[PDB]
């Protein structure tokens, strides 16, 4: 996180660049990052799964 | 038989593969590579067998165990050092051995050659595991890609991996089951190596000129036995030098930090003896392509025998392909550098480029410069 | 513009297999055809070739070569086997075609 | 910006393929670890046991290990209980667990310094530099709350505050305990720490080199001696005509 | 004349030869080590524990 | 008590290269702290200095250390 | 006979009969200010919020 | 393949001497060293070229990279 | 185990809830108890 040419992500293994949405934009990566099942329970609460 | 050296079922084998074996008179050092490769197989099996005497295959104990095996066991440190390096002297010799064979068309002894590949492959395979064992940052993350690397194979892939290694993520199981493979595999290399030499003996050893040698051929023993013992000490001195003076010289230090399933090290440089294919893999942006490239990057050796066109065997009289050859050997030393190099324009392109000359030089250039030179002789 | 003749001469000295002192044909890898070819060789030329090869080997095995004098000259290279080898090949190609 | 500064090389007393470690220096290196790093930096792979014969004396290390109490095995009633650290104990961990340490060091994880020297490219050269080398971030560059600029560290923002200044301790041998100085001694230690074999390993290397020197020629003669039969040899083709 | 004396007496009989390799190795060992050890240590004066062992055993 | 480091960094901070660098920096520093909105950072320039400084810092520092 | 023995000594690895379901995690969204990304230990692999 | 069934060899007289009656050392400085050079100079012009070429491609590659890192004094003259 | 052999998923789950188990380090790192999940092993009566 906080590295790469798309201000989102970069994987030092083979150069896959991700956008802040977790999508793959450049490199050999095949599909965009995984988006887990989740929801917010209040103003400051966030529950994943 | 009053001989005995020939009348004894076992004893014959020896006095038939070390003594009395007809070998070409004229043979360069490039022929030792193999006898060396053996000594590695040994040094590896001996040291590792001994290092396994202290290893403890299990996440929570795996890393430390080794450390213990070093700090605690007398000369245990020396054992390790020697081992990790044999790995290299092993890949070095193998890499040279393949060289020699390539440029004397020893690949014409097909079977002896095909088996050879297998050995390489396996030696690459076994070395992949084992390095996982110490369970360092590298160990872990190498486990995770290399394995996951079979992700590419459709249908049977995602599954084959979540099996390759333990459950669903490189974790303890994968480790124990790797140790096992590692402990086991070398013994396979040993076996195949036997099969390798068998096929060889069927067809005498090659020889640098690439023309019959029956005309000469000297008794393996008196000669080559010594010659091996010599080459033994020669390319033994470096390997030892390393192991006693700058052990980790070749060993990435990043792996000295116990594995963390959560953070892959910024700057994950695979083991040197792997870089080339590594490069090829990343310079072909597509999971599958990436892998495929790689696949053939090594699995191409199998085709060299069919990509032979010269009316002559070796290429000592083929100055043309000859330099094309070094263009290759260097094109390899390049891919390597480009492999130990992060991905930016200065590189990358250089990468996929060499990672193109590579193939072509093999798949196309060679066979072309091949027939061509024959015609420059009216053939 | 550039003689294939002029070229061959190049390659020939370039291959430098004559530095060991053996004719072109003394080099051609020994495949099924060549073997049969060479097996058709008159005993004269055979023993000739042999020695040339053994000498070649002996040199090679010594890492040293043949005095600039003894190298064989391009124009004087004797294609002692090309002729037999050719019949062979066509003999075969004739058979291979007939078996279809 | 993947922009970084690479640490200059210091002629360490033990750099030479044939030069051991200055054991005196390690002794101090130890003390500086014990007295200042062993309060944040765990070092699980060593133990007083080692110090004996390498930079400390049996009785010295023993009383040296007494200096700490360690949680040990179950009672009869089965309950962890503390007791004087014996000789065989491993250097004390400062925190019960990482996340505990992270909650003690402004959210950072002071890495264990067992194999530090060889876990970071540069070893001592790096480490030394890192310590003796903090400073105000150049302009346009701003380190956040809790971190401390150090050019040599990737990110240039470290979670470790300059842990070493003049006098921080007092090497009982009478050594100008200057930063540069102490910081040196810590590194020479971190080395041995990372690979006690060092000396034994080089000495070995020495001999190993004298055998190659001696053995290889010997067998070379032998190899030539034996081949001369061929090297010498001479051909000749004598048909009848 | 050493070499001749040697051969005849030591290297001729394969029985003997070996015997000197052994008794020789014993000598080579003992000597090679002491020599090596010295060469080494000397190249590291005052750095070895053997050398500081004394600030709790003098020197 | 004086740290041989600081003393040796004094001498070194004077070597031609340091100066030709320390200067290069000094400018940049006050070249960035002189503006309100600028992405420039004087890190690079800072290194070049250091890189050079410490380099001799090393060629000599360990001489005064025991 | 074989078919099974195979199947058998093939699942004698896949999976492990040991599966979890920590699919539920609670996060204080205030721990992650604007502009930065926090990583969490979640279900065998990292989690980005 | 064993010995005695290799090749139909006719008329080859070979003379070789016991190793003890000759010298293994050999004749360095006479035939020895000379041939060594006879070879460094023979293949130097066939091996070195590509390696040399790599080198360049290595340096070039590295410098350029190390350059693309340094700021363009004029990426912001304002 | 019990699930499918003598108990029901929901049955065993609530069955395991019946016990609290000491579990991993805090953020502040400290053993803490929490409802026994399905994957826990039958409770030990004595610490040792
Ligand atoms: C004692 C002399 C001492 C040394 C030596 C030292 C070194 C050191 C190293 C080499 C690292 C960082 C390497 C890297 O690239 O991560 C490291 C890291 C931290 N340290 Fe330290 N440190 C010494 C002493 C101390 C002391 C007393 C404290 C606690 C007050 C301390 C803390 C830390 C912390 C925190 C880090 C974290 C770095 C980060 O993640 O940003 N050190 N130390
Ligand atoms: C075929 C040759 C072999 C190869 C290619 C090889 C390679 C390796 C490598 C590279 C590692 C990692 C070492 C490191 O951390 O740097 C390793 C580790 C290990 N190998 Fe091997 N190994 C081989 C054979 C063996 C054998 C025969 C055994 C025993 C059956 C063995 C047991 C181990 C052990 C104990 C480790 C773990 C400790 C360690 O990491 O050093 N190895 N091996
Ligand atoms: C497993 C390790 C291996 C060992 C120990 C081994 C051993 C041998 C040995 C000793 C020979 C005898 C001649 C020589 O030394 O060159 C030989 C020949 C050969 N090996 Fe291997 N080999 C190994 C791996 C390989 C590999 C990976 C290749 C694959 C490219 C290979 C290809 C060949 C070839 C082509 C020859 C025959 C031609 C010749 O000897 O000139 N070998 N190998
Ligand atoms: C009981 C001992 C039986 C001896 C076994 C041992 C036997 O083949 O020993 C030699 C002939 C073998 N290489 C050669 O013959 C050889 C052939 C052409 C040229 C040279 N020299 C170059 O100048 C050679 O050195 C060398 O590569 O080792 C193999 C491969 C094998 O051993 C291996 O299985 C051991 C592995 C399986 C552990
Ligand atoms: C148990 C064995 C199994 C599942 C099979 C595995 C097969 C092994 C094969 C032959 C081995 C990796 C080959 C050398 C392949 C072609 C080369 C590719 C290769 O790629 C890597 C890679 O892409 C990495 O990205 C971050 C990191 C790496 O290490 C940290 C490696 C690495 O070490 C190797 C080497
Ligand atoms: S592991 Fe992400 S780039 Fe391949």
């Amino acid at each position: 996180a906080n590295a790469g040419d798309f201000g989102g992500y970069y994987c030092p293994c083979h150069g896959s660049h991700y956008d802040a949405s977790g999508r793959i934009r450049k490199g050999p990566a095949p599909l965009n990052l995984e988006v887990p099942s989740y929801e917010f329970t209040s103003d400051d609460m966030v529950i994943v799964g | 038989a009053p001989n005995i050296r020939k009348s004894h079922p076992l004893l014959k084998m020896i006095n038939n593969s070390l003594i009395d074996l007809p070998a070409p008179s004229n043979i360069s050092a490039w022929w030792n590579f193999g006898s060396l490769l053996a000594v590695c197989l040994m040094t590896q099996i001996l040291t590792g067998l001994l290092l396994a005497m202290h290893y403890t295959a299990d996440t929570s104990l795996a890393f430390s165990s080794v450390a213990h095996t070093c700090r605690n066991v007398q000369y245990g440190w020396l054992i390790r050092n020697l081992h990790a390096n044999g790995a290299s002297f092993f890949f070095i010799c193998i890499f040279l051995h393949i060289g020699r064979g390539l440029y004397y068309g020893s690949y014409l002894y097909k079977e002896t050659w095909n088996t050879g590949v297998i050995l390489l492959l396996t030696l690459m395979a076994t070395a992949f595991v084992g390095y996982v064992l110490p369970w360092g940052q590298m160990s872990f993350w190498g486990a995770t890609v290399i394995t996951n690397l079979f992700s590419a194979i459709p249908y049977i892939g995602h599954t084959l991996v979540e099996w390759a290694w333990g459950g669903f993520s490189v974790d303890n199981p994968t480790l124990t089951r790797f140790f096992a493979l590692h402990f086991l595999l070398p013994f396979a290399i040993a076996g195949i190596t036997i099969i390798h030499l068998t096929f060889l003996h069927e067809s005498g050893s090659n020889n640098p000129l690439g023309i019959s040698s029956d005309s000469d051929k000297i008794p393996f023993h008196p000669y080559y036995s010594f010659k091996d013992i010599l080459g033994l000490t020669l390319m033994l001195t470096p390997f030892l030098t390393l192991a006693l003076f700058s052990p980790n010289l070749l060993g990435d230090p990043e792996n000295f930090t116990p594995a963390n399933p959560l953070v892959t090290p910024p700057h994950i440089k695979p083991e040197w003896y792997f870089l080339f294919a590594y490069a090829i893999l990343r310079s072909i942006p597509n999971k599958l392509g990436g892998v495929l490239a790689l696949a053939a990057s090594v699995l191409i050796l199998f085709l060299i025998p069919f990509l032979h066109k010269s009316k002559q065997r070796t290429m000592t009289f083929r100055p043309l392909s000859q330099t094309l050859f070094w263009l290759l050997v260097a094109n390899l030393l390049i891919l390597t550098w480009i492999g130990s190099q992060p991905v930016e324009h200065p590189f990358i392109i250089i990468g996929q480029m060499a990672s193109l000359s590579y193939f072509t030089i093999l798949l196309i250039l060679f066979p072309t410069i091949g027939t061509l030179e024959n015609k420059m002789l009216n053939y | 513009s550039r003689w294939l003749e002029g070229i061959r001469k190049w390659y020939y000295n370039a291959a430098g297999f004559n530095k060991y002192g053996l004719m072109r044909d003394d080099t051609i890898y020994e495949n099924d055809d060549v073997k049969e070819a060479i097996r058709r060789l008159p005993e004269n030329l055979y023993d000739d070739r042999m020695f040339r090869i053994k000498r070649a080997l002996d040199l090679n095995m010594r890492q040293q070569i043949l005095p600039k004098e003894q190298w064989t000259k391009y124009e004087e290279d004797v294609p002692y086997l090309e002729p037999y080898l050719k019949e062979v090949i066509r003999e075969r190609k004739e058979r291979e075609e007939w078996d279809k | 910006s993947d922009l970084e500064l690479h640490p200059p090389s210091y002629p360490w007393s033990h750099r030479g393929p044939l030069s051991s470690l200055d054991h005196t220096s390690i002794r101090r290196g130890f003390q500086v670890y014990k007295q200042v790093c062993s309060s944040c930096h765990s070092m699980d792979y060593v133990a007083y046991r080692h110090l004996v014969g390498v930079c400390y004396t049996e009785d010295e290390a023993k009383a040296l290990a007494e200096e700490v109490e360690v949680q040990d095995g179950p009672n009869e009633d089965g309950e962890m209980f503390m007791r004087p650290g014996k000789l065989s104990d491993y250097f004390p961990k400062p925190y019960p667990n990482p996340e505990a340490a992270r909650a003690a060091n402004n959210g950072a994880l002071p890495p264990d310094l067992s194999y530090i020297v060889r876990a970071r490219h540069g070893g001592e050269d790096y480490v030394f530099s890192l310590l003796t080398g903090y400073c105000e971030p150049p302009t346009g560059v701003s380190v956040r709350e809790g971190l401390y600029f150090n050019p040599y560290f990737p990110g240039q923002a470290i979670g470790m505050a300059p842990p070493i200044y003049n006098d921080v301790l007092e090497f009982d041998d009478g050594t100008p305990a200057t930063m540069s100085q102490v910081a040196k001694d810590v590194c020479t230690f971190l080395r041995w720490a990372a690979e006690p074999e060092h000396d034994h390993r080089k000495r070995m290397g020495l001999k190993m080199l004298l055998m190659m020197g001696l053995l290889v020629p010997l067998v070379y003669y032998m190899k030539r001696h034996k081949w001369s039969v061929l090297k010498s040899r001479k051909l000749a083709y004598r048909p009848p005509k | 004349t050493l070499t001749a004396r040697l051969y005849s007496l030591l290297f001729r009989r394969t029985s003997t030869f070996a015997l000197t390799i052994v008794v020789g190795a014993l000598l080579f060992e003992r000597a090679f080590d002491q020599g090596a050890d010295a060469i080494y240590e000397h190249i590291n004066e005052g750095k070895l524990w053997k050398h500081i062992k004394h600030k709790y055993e003098n020197k | 008590l004086v740290d041989p480091l600081t003393t040796v960094r004094e001498q070194c901070e004077q070597l031609e290269k340091c100066v030709k660098a320390r200067e290069r920096l000094e400018l940049c520093d006050e070249r960035v702290s002189s503006r309100s909105q600028t992405e420039e950072d004087c890190t690079e320039e800072l290194f070049d200095f250091l890189h050079a400084r410490d380099h001799c810092v090393a060629h000599k520092l360990f001489n005064s250390l025991k | 006979a074989a078919k099974n023995v195979v199947t058998q000594f093939v699942s004698s690895m896949s999976a492990s009969a040991d599966v979890l379901a920590m699919s539920k995690i609670e996060i204080k969204l205030s721990d992650i200010p604007e502009g930065k990304n926090m990583a969490f230990k979640w279900r065998g692999k990292p989690l980005f919020v | 393949r064993q010995f005695g069934h290799l090749t139909r060899v006719r008329h080859l007289i070979t003379y070789s001497l016991s190793p003890f009656e000759q010298r293994p050392f050999p004749h360095y400085f006479s035939k020895g060293v000379p041939n060594v050079w006879r070879r460094l100079r023979a293949c130097i012009l066939r091996v070195a070229p590509p390696f040399l070429a790599f080198y360049l491609l290595y340096t070039w590659g590295t410098q350029e990279f190390e350059k693309s890192k340094r700021k363009n004094p004029a990426a912001y003259v304002n």
